[PDB]
This record gives structure tokens, C-alpha cells and sequence, in this order.
DNA sequence: CGGGTTTTTGTTAAGGGCTGTATCACTGTG
DNA sequence: CACAGTGATGCAAATCAAGTGTGAAGCCAGACAAAAACC
DNA sequence: CACAGTGATACAGCCCTTAACAAAAACCCG
DNA sequence: GGTTTTTGTCTGGCTTCACACTTGATTTGCATCACTGTG
């Protein structure tokens, strides 16, 4: 597997 | 026997109604947000009640969830009795 | 260095509902 | 025997901050087992 | 051009759903 | 009787709240005082 990249999963209460 | 009230039931009474639920509600937590239940429910029943047009208790949660901002200042409360035209019995 | 992928935030319009403020002719101490 | 103020004063009652080791309570695990209201 | 009320009424702001699309920020690797 | 709901329990383990003592150190509650205002 080949790592795709993307945004970090930030805290789900940390979110708008 | 017909179904009653969710909210008159008892603590114990309503664990088997969601029994069927966290499964997959603490199954997601795990896969997708990281393990959290009390949050991601946080964040469900804050988006349940802004949609039900209830922003004065989701303004509650969230500052009892937050920091507890209860108590005004004495030179707030004296300003507001000074300026208010308000006496010291009322 | 820059596509590629993933995630964050906003946008379009029709309705409903709560919340905030301007408007109206007046008041009083003279 | 009008009644709701009017605010400062002062004493009594209530709550708490300091120290650590207990008790007492609620809940989690998945599963088994009796009461009770409609047919 | 005194200035802070005084209360009922009506209109504007902000925000929720529908759903598909668009602008933008963070890593991966050729 | 059937069906569904509603409570009850099971033991080991976990967290969470209350208290057991003492001595002060505050914060808070409410009665007292001679008066007003509408006639």
C-alpha cells in the first residue's frame, strides 16, 4: 500500500 | 405489551433500546473519530438540537460541558442594581 | 515543485422560528 | 390595630480550607429470570 | 440642539433542513 | 396461554463521591432602628 496523503483527522469536538 | 414512554423509563429499563446502537455507535468511534463515545454524542446532540431550534439549552451544554462561567461579579451585580434605578430590598 | 488525495468551509434558493433593534408620540427636572 | 419599604449595623448560623486513609455508591462486562398490560 | 426612558409593533439578521457543487488548506511521492 | 415490556439478579473490577477527626477563617442570613407615602 501507497500512502495517498491528505488532511489530518483533528478532534471531533475540535471542528466547526 | 405496547411501548411506553422513552423518558419515563428507568435507568436500568432503557439499556435494551440501545444495546442495538453503541455497538456501531463505539464501532465508528473506534474507525473513524478514535475510540471517544461521550464526544462524538456530544457533537450528535448539540447538531440535534440546533436543528430543533433549541440554541438557548445548546448554548447551556456547551457552557456546562465548558468551562462553568456560573457567578457574576460583585462590581457587575452592583452595577447592575446602581444603574437599574433598583433599590437595596428589591 | 506540483498533481493527487483527503479534509475544511462555504455557496446557491425556498421556507420557519427565534432574537435584536428602529419607530411612534410623549414624560420629567426645570 | 397598613403595609411595603429604607439602607447601614451587628451578631448568629452556615460553609469551608488543611492533612490521608477508609466507607458507600454507581456502573461496566454478557447472561438468566420473574411481574404486568393488551390480545 | 437634554437626555435617558416607555412600551407595543413590525421588519431585518441569524440560523436549521433539503443536495449538489465550488473554493481552499495539509501530507505523499514522482 | 402469547407477546412484549419492565424490572430484578448474578461476581470481579473500575471509577466517583462522602466522611472521620480536629481549628480556625471566613461568607451569609436576618432582626433592629426610627421614619416615608396614599388619605
Amino acid at each position: 500500500h501507497i500512502n495517498k496523503g491528505g488532511r489530518p483527522r483533528q478532534h471531533l469536538l475540535s471542528l466547526t | 405489551r405496547p411501548r411506553q414512554h422513552l423518558l419515563s423509563l428507568t435507568r436500568r429499563a432503557q439499556k435494551h433500546r440501545l444495546r442495538e446502537l453503541k455497538i456501531q455507535v463505539k464501532e465508528f468511534a473506534d474507525k473513524e473519530e478514535g475510540g471517544d463515545v461521550k464526544a462524538v454524542c456530544l457533537t450528535l446532540f448539540l447538531l440535534a438540537l440546533r436543528a430543533r431550534n433549541e440554541h438557548r439549552q445548546a448554548d447551556e451544554l456547551e457552557a456546562i460541558m465548558q468551562g462553568r462561567g456560573s457567578g457574576l461579579q460583585p462590581a457587575v451585580c452592583l452595577a447592575i442594581r446602581v444603574n437599574t434605578f433598583l433599590s437595596c430590598s428589591q
